[PDB]
């Protein structure tokens, strides 16, 4: 629990898998996968002691792309949790109101545009 | 500085100690002069004036 | 030779007394301010 | 155009005929009133090499951050513009991406070099002097506005001598000696 | 740099150590020795030509070296310079010889 | 009564012996404060090289725009093979020629 | 290269004022970069500034002989004028010939009427890179103030026990060969910055059997200057001593050259302050 390579390995899988044997360490690590995965390492860091309002700034966009980009998102979740959701395989458990993370999640960087939540539905 | 001192001999045992004037600018007594036998050359913080008393605090 | 040494005693005896003041600060500090913040912490059960 | 009701601002808010979009806060004419731009393709001339020194420091900063290859094109770059007089400090690479600006490829000219030199009161006028033919660098005399001076090469900003400018200053503190015509 | 037209190859080049660009050169008469200025740097540098290194560099004027030429017969340096000056460098023979004639 | 500074130290054969010991502990060990004289993969081969043209084309407009004032590269002791062949061969197309060497020293033969 | 060198130096000292006005980024980011090697959460005025994460996706890749010094530290051998004050008596000149004996790449100029702004030009424009000036009283040396001229730093030091080899005997000629440095307790940043302005006036990488060394021993603000010969015996290492033997102590330290004084002192010897005599390289 105490290792960070094998910890930072492990939660930057995914991006590592979207934008690549494979490299996973630093000083060998290409374009996109280095500045998504710095990014993220930041972020990591900096939600402890950092505000939460401000910590996590969604980009800018404007209302009537931000719900279509939400609502095909959240088609793409319900179509592949739907499509394996009776199946037997260890699907992972996302909590109640989060996006479930998926690989269009990582490839179009979707999270920054829309966040990992709805935090109205979540403060209410 | 003119008269604290009566001889050269008593500058010479004097040497180095630190003065102040009455204005607080501290100094340092320097070397005897030759010729005016009790004077001697001292240096200053900054320029004193000829309106001040130069002190040397003994025990 | 009277100035270096009265000059070297002066700057032994300043060095010595500020050491033995800082140290009855700090001996009056940590083990008597223990006892205070272990009053307070008993006294907050209260 | 004619101050909309409430009614009409209501209904057609993104109407607007001076300010869009694309014009980008129209800071390409902003900065070039600022350091009086002759022609209006030079601002874009000058963003296409911004964006070509943005665009390696983008790329250069996705490779890792220990190789040698990364740290030596970034000092050499980084060098480069600081010698040309673009960057003002080579030290953090960081300016690579803020610091590249047109306006400060656009402070390297010449009137503005002249005006920082105090060889004219005003932009402007530093134009007006150099498309009336006053000033050299060097030895040659340079004839346009938009030449860009390195950090080297604004020692060399002088006057033509036989410049009537040249005079008037010598005469002004009458150290004006008629052998060398000036 | 050196071009050898026989067999058609650079074989010398002579750098500083300073980074500067080359504006005037000037070969020895007996060539041993070859000479060049910048227009930003105020030095002459000289080199040997046998050899490889940088054989001196020569100081002393205030402004961008515009123009080098060697005597062609009793081998003295004439440097000349945007401070108003020419410059004549006695280099040969324990001499270091400078005349600034302005 | 109290002084300013202490004197300038009297240079006695006691402080000379222990500067001399001193000089020669450090002459012995050779502790002297001298001046002293002045492939790997594919992706990130490839990133080099489009990194490197993209250098290279702005390095080039630079130059142009800085009105070919600039400070040059560094250095580089670069490796060049060149092979032997007539001086002829290594001309120009034009009906004449120069020298009819060879490329290659005899030395270098 | 009258306005290249004042634009030059105008450049430098901005660039100066800029990294101590920004140097806190450097330590921030330092910061940032030890909680990326190891996992620590970082605090709250490194974790809500975002453009600083942003600047450091580019600044990742960022990392003795100072300022002055530094460009030309072992690239190039020094050049060293040594001249007297003005009028000097004779023992002042052969002061001068044993200084200019005692420095290697070191030549002597006559003085007299010689004004120190165009004789700092003169110098600085002929390519020297430093001036020693010797001050007397009625034969014995005084002072030295060292002037670094691609506009460096002076460092004026006075002299006081000075016994000169013209005055000793006849023992010979001296070596002048490029000798070793002895550098003892020099252990404040004043301390390096006094070794570095003392030791770019000798040839960089002397002989490994050099067989003459020169000694700057600190002894509380007091450097003793002695020069000595040596030969390694089958027990120990014989010393011998040739050439000037003086100890100087530092009373200046500004940075510019000799001609203003109008310079930004770096350090200078406060003398009455109530706390003088209790600290060294005070």
């Amino acid at each position: 629990q105490n290792d960070l390579e094998l910890q930072q390995f492990l939660r930057e899988s995914h991006l590592l898998s979207a934008f690549n044997g494979i490299v996973y360490q630093d000083d060998q690590v290409i374009g996109k996968a280095r500045s998504r995965t710095l990014e993220m390492r930041l972020n990591r860091l900096s939600r402890v002691n950092g505000h939460q309002d401000k910590i996590n700034k969604l980009e800018k966009v404007p209302m009537h792309i931000r719900r279509g980009m939400i609502d095909k998102h959240v088609k793409r979740i319900k179509k592949y949790e739907q499509e394996a959701a009776e199946g037997g395989i260890v699907l992972s458990k996302v909590k109640k109101g989060q996006f479930r993370k998926i690989e269009s999640t990582y490839k179009k960087d979707i999270e920054r545009r829309i966040g990992g939540s709805i935090k109205a539905r979540d403060k209410e | 500085i003119k008269d604290m001192f009566s001889s050269a001999m008593e500058v010479a045992r004097f040497e180095g100690a630190q003065i102040k004037t009455v204005s607080g600018i501290r100094g340092e007594i320097k070397r005897a002069l030759s010729k005016p036998e009790g004077h001697y050359r001292a240096a200053f913080e900054d320029k004193i004036l000829m309106s001040d008393i130069v002190i040397l605090r003994s025990w | 030779f009277e100035a270096r040494q009265r000059i070297e005693e002066k700057n032994k005896e300043s060095s010595d007394y500020h050491a033995k003041m800082a140290h009855i600060v700090n001996t009056i500090n940590t083990e008597e301010g223990a006892e205070k913040n272990k009053y307070e912490r008993e006294r907050k059960l209260r | 155009v004619r101050k909309l009701k409430h009614h009409e601002q209501k209904l057609l808010k993104k109407v607007d005929f001076l300010e869009w979009k694309q014009d980008q806060g129209h800071r390409d004419t902003q900065v070039m009133r600022t350091y009086h731009i002759q022609n209006r393709e030079d601002y874009h001339k000058y963003n296409r090499i911004c964006g070509d020194i943005r665009r390696l420091a983008n790329k250069l900063s996705l490779l890792p951050p220990t190789d040698p290859f990364r740290r030596k094109h970034e000092q050499l770059l980084l060098d480069k513009l600081y010698a040309m007089g673009v960057l003002t400090t080579k030290s953090k690479i960081s300016d690579l991406e803020n610091k590249v600006t047109v306006s400060a490829i656009c402070r390297r000219r010449l009137p503005v070099i002249m005006h920082r030199l105090k060889m004219a009161e005003t932009i402007q006028d530093a134009v007006k002097f150099i498309e009336q033919g006053h000033v050299r660098v060097g030895p040659n005399l340079i004839n346009d506005p938009a030449y860009l001076v390195t950090r080297n090469m604004e020692d060399y900003v002088t006057w033509v001598d036989n410049s009537k400018i040249k005079k008037t200053l010598l005469r002004y503190r009458n150290q004006i000696d008629d052998f060398d015509f000036s | 740099r050196a071009w050898d037209l026989i067999r058609y190859r650079n074989f010398r080049t002579f750098t500083g150590t300073e980074r500067i660009q080359f504006n005037c050169l000037a070969v020895d008469p007996s060539g041993e020795v070859v000479c060049a200025g910048s227009l930003d740097n105020f030095d002459i540098h000289v080199w040997s030509v046998q050899t490889g290194q940088l054989l001196d560099a020569l100081s002393g004027h205030e402004g961008p070296v515009s123009c080098l030429s060697f005597s062609q017969e009793n081998s003295v340096l004439a440097s000349a310079s945007w401070d108003k000056t020419i410059r004549i460098w006695s280099i040969f023979g324990r001499s270091q010889q400078v005349e600034p004639i302005e | 009564f109290d002084r300013t500074a202490k004197p300038v130290p009297v240079i006695t054969s006691e402080v000379t012996e222990s500067l001399e010991d001193m000089i020669r502990r450090r002459i012995q060990d050779s502790n002297f404060d001298d001046l002293q004289r002045r492939a790997l993969s594919e992706e990130l081969q490839k990133a080099h090289s489009e990194i490197s043209e993209l250098y290279a084309n702005l390095v080039y407009k630079l130059d142009v725009l800085s009105s070919v004032h600039f400070v040059p590269k560094p250095a580089s002791t670069s490796l060049e093979i060149r092979v032997e062949t007539p001086t002829i061969s290594m001309e120009d197309a034009q009906p004449l020629y120069m020298s009819n060497a060879s490329s290659l020293a005899p030395q270098e033969i | 290269m009258l306005r290249r060198q004042a634009r030059e130096r105008r450049e430098y000292l901005y660039r100066k004022a800029q990294e101590l006005q920004d140097s806190q980024l450097q330590q921030k980011r330092q910061i940032i970069k030890q909680a990326l090697a190891q996992g620590k959460p970082l605090p709250k005025e490194l974790a809500e500034d975002e453009s600083l994460q942003k600047d450091f996706r580019y600044d990742q890749s960022l990392k003795q002989v100072d300022d002055e010094y530094a460009a030309t530290s072992g690239i190039m051998d020094p050049r060293i004028i040594v001249t007297t004050s003005r009028d000097p008596s004779t023992r002042l000149s052969q002061f001068a010939k044993e200084i200019k004996l005692l420095f290697p790449n070191a030549v002597r100029l006559n003085r007299g009427n010689y004004v120190m702004p165009n004789l700092v030009d003169a110098c600085k424009k002929s390519g020297t890179t430093d001036l020693v000036v010797l001050h007397e009283h009625r034969g014995v040396p005084t002072s030295l103030t060292i002037s670094h001229f691609p506009h460096g730093p002076t460092a004026q030091f006075s002299l006081h026990n000075v016994v000169m080899r013209h005055d000793i005997i006849n023992a010979g000629n001296q070596s002048e060969v490029n000798p070793h440095l002895i550098f003892d307790n020099f252990t404040t940043a004043l301390g390096k910055r006094v070794v570095c302005i003392l030791k770019h006036l000798f040839n960089a990488g002397p002989k490994k059997d050099s067989e003459r060394v020169i000694t700057f021993a600190n002894r509380g603000d007091f450097i003793s200057v002695r020069q000595h010969v040596y030969v390694r015996t089958r027990e120990g290492v014989e010393i011998a001593e040739v050439g000037p033997r003086f100890e100087m102590r530092l009373f200046e330290l500004r940075l510019g050259t000799l001609e203003n004084k109008d310079a930004d002192v770096e350090w200078q010897l406060r003398r009455f302050i109530r706390t003088a005599n209790k600290k060294d390289y005070l």
